[PDB]
């Protein structure tokens, strides 16, 4: 297996991961290469399909157009991989549309095919020993992969042959629980995939560790000190919301209810939803009646985001500010969870100065609000430091990246390329 | 696959 | 990943 680590039953929770050694803030407890991955669609072109690496002047598959490679090694190691969407993507054209669910699950069933023996990915836990969660599956959540499936038949008959009906659902139940995704430096999505002895590690709200990624290799770093004999945690979810909504947000994606020290004390709930000291002192139902306005329109937005403009993006986000900052203070979550949106679309049209105003009232509220060694925290420092860079803020970019840096060597390693891309960045301007 | 920040 |  993996030294210094072993594979337990931890009560209550099914199979966990122990230490059996001391680790300090910073330690690499074990590296885990992808069992399956894909790149998501909006990274095509700027990074390479097979080991993930972003630069300029990737090359085109010929036949496709449409997946990028550092060269003809990396282009060859992925086309057993790639060859169940080539020719689909030219043939369906417009209408090839699998979601990104459906095109990790036939990497998955073409490496089953292909290497149907334990992989070095599955030292402590396998693809097939992973929790499905069937029996607590409800109508709604079968139906979906139900039409997951149809999908996965639609797309990719030609080139995958199908268990019964029954083994496909089990394996969209599996992936659902232990699939992971990948994110680039700045926490933005670079892809899905399947880390099977990641996924052995339980849920906690302050994890111990923090996994990160060196292209499509899954590392795992401790962020706390860890003990022989205690359980190893990661974080499943953002952990920036108050305890019911992390709860709920776990017992609809994982089926269980947390009870770590932060859920059991709900000690940072108060200062998570921080009400304004007004002369009248709002009332528990105006609270709860904000809340919920605030659930709403971030269920709202998250829909409009397929299809509204940019300016009427940022409209529903001024206005639902305006709206709660009659009841909520700026530090409160679901106010900073309006800013960062905006803060995306200043990004995506090339606003650096709507973005730098929204980044600068997030940063101080995110500090407090995440774990010490977050990396929503490090990669906020980093929007801010290259938008300042961007905007000739030397000064203030050079110290933005700086606490980014300081973050990423303990979550992702002093030689992680992105900590070397990011002090070229501080010698450039 | 879910399991991760943001 | 920003387009700056
Ligand atoms: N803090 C926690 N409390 C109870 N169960 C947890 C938990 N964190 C993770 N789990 C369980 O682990 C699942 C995620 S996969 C993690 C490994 C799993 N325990 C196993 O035996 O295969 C969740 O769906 C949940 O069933
Ligand atoms: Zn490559
Ligand atoms: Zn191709
Ligand atoms: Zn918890």
């Amino acid at each position: 297996g993996l030294g210094g680590l072993e594979r337990f039953c931890s009560p209550g929770k099914g199979r966990g991961l122990r230490a059996l050694q001391p680790f300090q803030v910073g330690d690499l407890l074990f590296s885990c290469p992808a069992y399956a991955y894909v790149l998501t669609v909006n990274e095509r072109g700027n990074h390479c399909e097979y080991c993930f690496t972003r630069k300029e002047g990737l090359s085109k598959c010929g036949r496709c157009k449409q997946a990028f490679y550092c060269n003809v090694e990396c282009q060859k190691e992925d086309w057993p991989m790639h060859k169940l969407e080539c020719s689909p993507m030219v043939v369906f054209g417009e209408n090839w549309n699998p979601s990104e669910t459906v095109r990790l699950t036939a990497r998955i069933l073409a490496k089953q095919k292909i290497h149907p023996e334990r992989t070095p990915s599955e030292k402590l836990l396998a693809v097939k020993e992973f929790e499905s969660h069937l029996d607590k599956l409800d109508n709604e959540k079968k139906d979906l992969i139900q039409s997951d499936i149809a999908a996965l038949h639609h797309f990719y008959s030609k080139h995958l042959e199908f268990p019964d009906n029954d083994s496909l659902v089990v394996l969209f139940a599996q992936v659902n629980c232990n699939g992971f995704t990948i994110e680039d430096e700045e926490l933005s999505h670079l892809g899905s995939a399947i880390f099977p002895d990641v996924a052995l590690m339980n849920h906690s709200c302050c994890p111990n560790v923090i996994v990160t990624y060196k292209g499509t290799l899954a590392e795992v770093r401790a962020v706390q000190e860890i003990k022989p004999g205690e359980e190893v945690f990661t974080s499943y979810i953002d952990l920036l919301y108050p305890t019911e909504d992390r709860n709920d947000r776990l017992r609809d994606s994982y089926f269980f209810t947390c009870e770590c020290q932060e859920c059991t004390t709900k000690d940072k709930d108060k200062a998570k939803v921080e009400i304004r000291k007004l002369s009248d002192p709002p009332k528990a139902e105006a609270i709860r009646d904000m809340v919920r306005y605030a659930r709403n329109v971030i269920e709202e937005f998250r829909r409009a985001k397929h299809y509204k403009s940019p300016s009427e993006l940022l409209e529903i986000c001024e206005l639902s500010q305006e709206k709660m900052s009659s009841v909520f203070e700026d530090s409160n979550v679901y106010m900073l969870h309006m800013m960062y949106q905006a803060m995306g679309v200043c990004l995506y049209m090339q606003d650096w100065e709507g973005a730098l105003q929204y980044g600068q009232k997030i940063i101080k509220p995110y500090s407090k609000h995440y774990p010490l060694y977050s990396l929503n925290v490090a990669s906020m420092w980093l929007k801010l430091g290259r938008l300042y860079m961007g905007l000739e803020h030397k000064a203030a970019g050079e110290k933005a990246l700086k606490k980014a840096i300081a973050i990423m060597e303990v979550a992702h390693g002093k030689d992680h390329p992105y900590i070397s891309e990011i002090k070229q960045e501080i010698e450039s301007h | 696959t879910l399991k991760g920040g943001a």
